[PDB]
Order: structure tokens, then sequence, then C-alpha cells
């Protein structure tokens, strides 16, 4: 199995510069897929950006069409996004996708379509047709027939993660990250609750593992608080049985990467 | 924004079935070839439907779409509680490569179990405290419905000066978690002979307690 797309880029961008995005596709059963972009900003509701299809032709919406660049470079199975002068009315999740887009002819109502006629042949170069002059139609001219009008249809099948992208002025500021144990509140628990504190940082997002994803099971990790510092704060914790643990933290603004032992002693 | 109308909210009941409208013109709904997403925040979408009523892979016979002229519905039948989530519709918009999204619908299923919160409460570190601050983390989870509130204690005392607490946050399990910081100095810290972090919850608090003689 199945396509699996994930978007890569700047989790922070100035004002005024250009936003680049790398979309990579692995797993499709298929030389090529066509892929298009969506934004979600906060608060806001999915907004389409454009699409590159198979046969390299792009399309874009229109409001956003003359700040907007997708290409393609299928022998590493990636599309590219370029949205120039960015703002903060930028910042959003950014999703590549998969997509289907098709034009379809459209009938009136008592209008066939194909090249299947029914004892009647010739009727595949028409659009819209019936054969109701009473008989067997045998050639195009025996059917009554419409020109169609053509029925857009665009739809997403497979959707990336998602890359959350602030478009700001502001500082990066890397965490701190700080081991933490309920041990001293029962030191007679069955089991220990550890944890890290990713202290004051900017901005959004970090990523939190714990034992380089061995551990996953019993792992809580807690959305960030925007505290007085103007800096973020968030925890994770899991509780183990009463064997090394550490917390892996990345901020990828600030390219920093913690890898913080947590002492599971109680 | 959004440019087809649906409600900001809809609720229904556990087991029961519930729908969500969809409205848009005559060049995009109208047309057909409706699409149907589903999402939970802070994670990628599903697709549901597409071409108005067909099911995407994968996708259970639960969800199923119809459309009538410009306004197309989407309707959840045997509601769990995993189909708490935002959902939006889409079409095409004059092109097959330009689509319009509507503006959104949080499902609520109502009738689910209450459930109190587990609470962690967390002292400060030694590396927090050698740099002259003391950082309390109390970390909330496991809760239903999402509403709690958190007070601080230190020696009988109410302490809200450098409190900051999260809103709730729906996890996977339709269960709420949130976190409270306490923000002090090592002095207030070590002044003390025990805090606590009381959350309430339903009218039934809990709490956990941390003495700076035991922790530090």
């Amino acid at each position: 199995a199945q396509v699996q797309l994930r978007e890569s880029g700047p989790s922070l961008v100035k004002p005024s510069q250009t936003l680049s995005l790398t979309c990579t596709a692995s797993g499709s059963s298929l030389s090529d897929e066509a892929v298009g972009w969506v934004r979600q900003a906060p608060g806001k509701s999915l907004e389409w950006l454009g699409s590159i299809d198979t046969g390299g032709n792009t399309g874009y919406n229109p409001n956003l069409k003359t700040r907007l660049s997708i290409t393609k470079d299928n022998s590493k199975s990636q599309v590219s996004l370029s949205m120039s002068s960015v703002t903060p009315e930028d910042s959003a999740t950014y999703f590549c996708a998969t997509v289907h887009q098709e034009t379809h002819q459209t009938c009136p109502d008592g209008y066939n379509s194909g090249d299947d006629c029914g004892g009647n042949w010739d009727c595949g170069t028409l659009d819209c047709w019936r054969c109701d002059w009473g008989g067997f139609c045998r050639a195009s001219t025996d059917y009554r027939s419409v020109t169609a009008t053509y029925t857009y249809e665009w739809y997403i099948d497979t959707w990336g993660q998602g890359l959350l992208v602030t478009v700001s002025s502001a500082s990066t500021t890397a965490p701190k990250v700080y081991p933490l144990s309920s041990c001293c509140g029962d030191k007679s628990s069955s089991t220990v609750t550890l944890g890290c504190l990713v202290s004051s940082y900017m901005p959004e997002p970090v990523t939190v593992t714990w034992n380089s994803g061995a551990l996953k099971s019993g792992v809580h990790t807690f959305p960030a608080v925007l505290q007085s510092s103007g800096l973020y704060s968030l925890s994770s914790m899991v509780t183990v049985p009463g064997q090394t643990f550490t917390c892996n933290v990345a901020h990828p603004a600030s390219s920093t990467k913690v890898d913080k032992a947590v002492d599971p002693r109680c | 924004q959004g440019v087809l109308t649906q409600p900001s909210s809809v609720s229904g009941s556990l087991g029961q079935r519930v729908s969500i409208t969809c409205s848009g013109s005559s060049s995009n709904v109208g047309r057909g070839y409706v699409s149907w997403y589903q999402m939970t925040p802070g994670s990628a979408p599903r697709t549901l439907i597409y071409g108005d009523t067909n099911r995407a892979s994968g996708v259970p016979d639960r969800f199923s779409a119809s459309r009538s002229g410009n306004t197309a519905t989407l309707t959840i039948s045997s509601l769990q509680a995993e189909d708490e989530a935002d959902y939006f519709c889409a079409s095409a918009e004059g092109s097959s490569s330009n689509a319009v999204f509507g503006s959104g619908t949080t499902l609520t299923v109502l009738g689910q179990p209450k459930s109190p919160p587990s609470v962690t409460l967390f002292p400060p570190s030694t590396e927090e405290l050698n740099g002259n601050k003391a950082t309390l983390v109390c970390l909330i989870s496991d809760f239903y419905p999402g509403s709690v509130t958190v007070v601080w204690k230190a020696d009988g005392s109410t302490i809200t000066r450098n409190v900051e607490t999260t809103r709730a946050s729906k996890q996977s399990n339709s269960k709420y978690a949130a976190s409270s910081y306490l923000s002090l100095t090592s002095s207030d810290w070590k002044s003390k002979g025990s805090y606590s972090c009381e959350v309430t919850h339903e009218g039934s608090t809990v709490t956990k307690t941390v003495k700076p003689s035991e922790c530090s």
C-alpha cells in the first residue's frame, strides 16, 4: 503493501521566504501516482493547494496559483511543493496525498454512453446516444444523440502524515529535557512511573519516543502548554514494572535531539 | 474557512445513527462526485467516501452517504466511541485538479462511560534544581467527560501563582488528557512540607502529593 506518503521540510519558515516541502511515496504497486497537497490552518478547515499527475501536468487552487509551484522527480518517488512569500497566514499542517482526478462525460436522462451499443453497432463515436428509432442501429447516423457535458471528479485516496509548519519571525529555543520519576510519592509501588519534562521551547513541534521506539505500550506523551515565559513545555510518561530507560526528544526547528537517561530505581 | 456548509457540531448516542449534511452549489456538490474524510485532531485524515456513495477501501458499511441536488449527507450507523472525530466533505470545483472542502463537523458520541482521571505528580529533577528552578508536573489521563479543574496546594495553602494548565485533549480511546505545571524556584520548593495536585472531575477529586523531604 500500500502506498505510504511522508512529508519533509522545515517546521519553521520566516515571513517573506519560500516554503519548500517534499513528499516521498513508498510501497505503491504502481510506477507513479498523482500527488496533491492540502493544508489545514489552526481553526480553519482543509484547503486545497494543488497537484501533479503522472503525466507531469499541474493544477492549483486558483487563489494560490501565483504563489505555488509543484514539481516531481519520479526517480526518487518524490513530489515537491514551493510556496513563495509566506506570511503567518500560511502557518498550517501540510499534507501530501494521492489524488484521483478524472473528467467524466455526463449525458441527459435517457441517454447511454460507451461503445456497448446493444444487435446494434457503431455507437462508440457518440458521447450520448439512444437507438430508439424502432429497430437496429447499424451505423452512428441511426442513433439519436446529444453532446455531453463534462463533470470533473476529484478525491484523495491516501493521505500523508502531515507536517506542521509555523511561519513566524520568532527565534527558536531548543528544549531543556529533565528526567522525572513518581517514585518518591509511593516508594513501595509495584511499578514506577518515569517521565521527561521537555521544558521551554519554541516553536512546536517536538517528538518523543522511549528507548528508541522499543517502549511504546504505556507511553503517554501530552500536548504542550504555552507558558508565561512565552515558551512551550510538554511532558511524556511511561509506567514500567519495578534495564535502561531513555526518552528520545527531537526538536526539528533547532536541529536538536536529546536522549535523556531516567533512573527507574525505587 | 470551508466553502461547503456543514454543521460545526453534531451529537449522536452510542449504538444509534447520526447524519452530517454538506451543502454546496450546482457547480460543485450539484455535479456529484462528493467525497468524505474523517480526521482526529493532530492526525492525518482517512478517506471514507468517494463518488457520492462509494466507500473507500477498508471502510466498513456502517458508513454510508447519499446526495440530493446540492446537499450531500454522510450517515454513521451503530455509533462507537472511535467515531468521535471531525468529518469533512469535498468536491471538485470547475476542474479535476481544483477542490473545495466543507467547513467540518465535530461528532460527539453521547452515552459513553464516565471515567475518573488518573493522576501522576512528578517532583522537580535534580538537574532543574541545580538551575534554582523547580517545576512540578501533574499529568492527568483517562477521564471522561473531557472537563477537569486543577487545584495546587502547598502546606494547606491554595497556590494559583505560576500555575499553567492545559485544555483537555481527546485521546484515541475518546477519554481525555490534560497537564498542569506549577513553576517554582528551588527555595520555594524546599520551603514546604508537601505539595499536592488536586484534580476535580464530575464533582470527585483525585489528589496526589509529593514531599520535598522524600523527593529531594
